């Protein structure tokens, strides 16, 4: 198709390829991976973290 | 690493001796180049090249 | 002259022109001028537009032709060896057997 | 609703770029249950938990 | 060389629970197996 | 589950068009037809009914009833 | 006064307020469902 | 059955048909709100088995009175002097039909 | 797991953190973006001075 | 008691991890950090009888 660009207002030089696509959204998410610790409970055998 | 669902840790020394040794021995800026044989390894990616 | 490409901006080479900034004139001036390629270049290749689809891949007129010409000669050389092993006329090349 | 162009330089590897008044709209929505379970029992001594 | 005696090691590097440790059971069978012998002689 | 009020991509309001949808397509129109007569021009908007799947119709029989 | 569960097969408001088993007072099923809280809870259309 | 969370975002996107020129921003906090920001809308629906009907017992829409939220049944909660700046039927959700 | 391979030469520290990693082209090289809420666990002890 | 201000209002509370007995009355930590188990022996785990264990 014929584009124009969104920021600029004047058209782009190629022609952009347009259409409908299946996209499925997996179940790994950021909110259930983010990670710290400052400082936490200790082993009681070896008293590392 | 390639923005596929990576993950990387993270760490924040504690010393100001610690600092310094980071900052100077192990800084980006100071390893542009690989030792394997002074190739550099810091360079354009895709995209970019374009 | 010419223009930039893997071989003068890419992570593998000497020649890499911010490797030569990085041997003449400091890290400072390597680890800036890549900065600033960082911000320029997405710059213009995103009003540019830049894309790829199902036009890019479809074969065109000679191409056929050729393709099916050289298939045609390939199988008929093909043809030519087997008949050659099974009746027993191949000559066998001089480091192995006929096979 | 699909477009193949290189856009931005955040999308580099892999990395790809949404619509923020889609999402707004019902794009990519979702939810997620979680269970919890417990239980009382009667101890061998007559007494029990509450 | 040759031992006729052992040391029992502290209870810190053999926590309560494992439910004491291996070690524990360890000990307290070969003090077992002793007292059986030196009444079983008598 | 249920009709999305409001187009994804450009924000047109199909949420009311369902029900006439299925009108029409239970008069022997066909979808190209339905879809037109509904006044969906642009294709973004055209898939929002189209490739619709009505959970709510089914997941109501196992609910609580008296 | 007590707290009410409803059935979770016929739906009928059953009481227990005791250490009773749990049983259905009309039918033989055995679960309970608690009631709707009674606060309001306030949410942001977004 | 609809979860409290996804019926508050249909809510939302439902456009109303206040002219906005007449309303001030809320300002930061203040959630309680004055006739001179804000509207208020109700929606109640109670859907009960139909008594008069058939034994068919097979057309939903039949057996059922109010089984279907529209967004018919808003109505509208004057607040304030609202009611008297405002002539009747000139602020409703625009739609009418909506599900 | 023995001592030596599992707690003597390798062995697990505190003060870090974990999470996906994205792209961004507007760091320069040797800048890292670090979320608040990673930035509010860890901290560093600064000694008071003149 | 708090040793710094010898009143008794120590409340337990956690920040986002650690676990800790501080003194509401002042702000000041007495004691923090704890020591647990783990899932990996957690499925090593016997058990003895009392009975066992006592002779
Ligand atoms: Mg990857
Ligand atoms: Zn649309
Ligand atoms: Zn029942
Ligand atoms: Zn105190």
């Amino acid at each position: 198709d014929y584009v124009t660009s969104g920021i600029t207002g004047e058209p782009l030089e190629a022609y952009i390829y347009f259409g409908p696509v299946y996209y499925q959204k997996l179940k790994h998410m950021v909110l259930d991976k983010m990670h710290a610790r400052a400082r936490g409970p200790r082993a009681v055998l070896t008293r590392q973290p | 690493a390639d923005f596929d669902g990576d993950e990387m840790n993270l760490h924040l020394p504690q010393t100001e001796e610690a600092k310094a040794e980071a900052l100077v021995l192990m800084g980006t800026k100071a390893n542009l180049v690989t030792p394997r044989n002074g190739e550099p390894l810091i360079a354009a990616i895709q995209d970019f090249l374009t | 002259s010419g223009s930039m490409d893997k071989g003068t901006l890419g992570s593998g080479s000497k020649n890499n022109i911010f490797y030569i900034l990085l041997r003449d004139w400091g890290q400072n001036e390597a680890a800036d001028a890549m900065s600033r390629l960082a911000r320029l270049a997405p710059v213009y290749l995103s009003n540019r537009g830049f894309s790829i689809g199902i036009g890019d891949v479809t074969p065109g007129q000679g191409l056929l032709k050729a393709k099916y010409e050289l298939l045609n000669a390939g199988y008929k050389k093909c043809d030519e060896y087997i008949e050659a092993l099974n009746t027993g006329k191949l000559q066998q090349q001089p480091g192995c057997t006929a096979e | 609703t699909v477009a193949v162009m290189s856009y931005s330089g955040y999308d580099i590897e892999d990395a790809l770029v949404l619509n923020k008044a889609s999402l707004d709209r019902g794009f990519g929505r979702c939810l997620v249950y979680k269970n919890a379970k417990c239980t009382l029992k009667r101890y061998t001594n007559q007494t029990f938990d509450k | 060389l040759i031992l006729t005696r052992l040391l029992v090691p502290p209870l810190c590097i053999r926590p309560s629970v494992v439910n004491e440790d291996d070690l524990t059971m360890k000990l307290t069978e070969i003090i077992f197996l002793n007292d059986v012998i030196k009444k079983h002689r008598i | 589950m249920i009709i999305p009020v409001r187009c994804f991509t450009c924000g047109k309001i199909v949420g009311n068009k369902w029900e006439a949808y299925l009108g029409l397509l239970q008069a022997e129109y066909t979808e190209g037809d339905a879809l037109d007569a509904l006044g969906l021009k642009r294709y973004c908007c055209r898939r929002m009914l189209l490739a619709h799947v009505d959970l709510i119709e089914k997941l109501l029989n196992y609910a609580p009833l008296e | 006064q007590p707290m009410i569960y409803i059935c979770g097969e016929c739906h009928t408001e059953n009481e227990i307020k005791s250490r009773d088993p749990i049983r259905c007072r009309e039918c033989g099923y055995r679960i309970m469902y608690k009631k709707r809280t009674k606060r309001l809870v306030v949410f942001d259309a977004r | 059955i609809v979860q409290d969370e996804i019926l508050a975002h249909r809510l939302g996107l439902i456009p109303i048909h206040a002219d906005p020129r007449l309303f001030e921003y809320r300002n930061q906090g203040d959630e309680e709100g004055t006739e001179i920001d804000t509207l208020q809308f109700r929606l109640q629906v109670r859907c009960t088995r139909n008594p008069h009907a058939a034994k068919d017992s097979s057309d939903p829409n039949e057996l059922y009175v109010n089984h279907k939220v529209y967004t018919r049944h808003m109505t509208w909660i004057p607040l304030g002097n609202q009611a008297d700046l405002f002539p009747e039927g000139t602020i409703r959700p625009v739609h009418d039909d909506i599900l | 797991q023995g001592r030596f391979r599992g707690n003597l030469s390798g062995k697990r520290v505190d003060f870090s953190g974990r999470t996906v990693i994205s792209p961004d082209p507007n760091l320069r090289i040797d800048e890292v973006a670090v979320p608040v809420h990673v930035a509010k666990i860890l901290t560093f002890p600064e000694k008071v001075n003149k | 008691r708090c040793p710094d201000c010898g009143s008794t209002e120590l409340v337990e509370d956690s920040h986002y991890s650690q676990s800790q007995l501080v003194c509401s009355d002042c702000g000041c930590v007495v004691t923090e950090g704890v020591l647990t188990t783990t899932f990996s022996d957690e499925g090593n785990l016997r058990e003895v009888t009392y009975s066992r264990s006592t002779g």
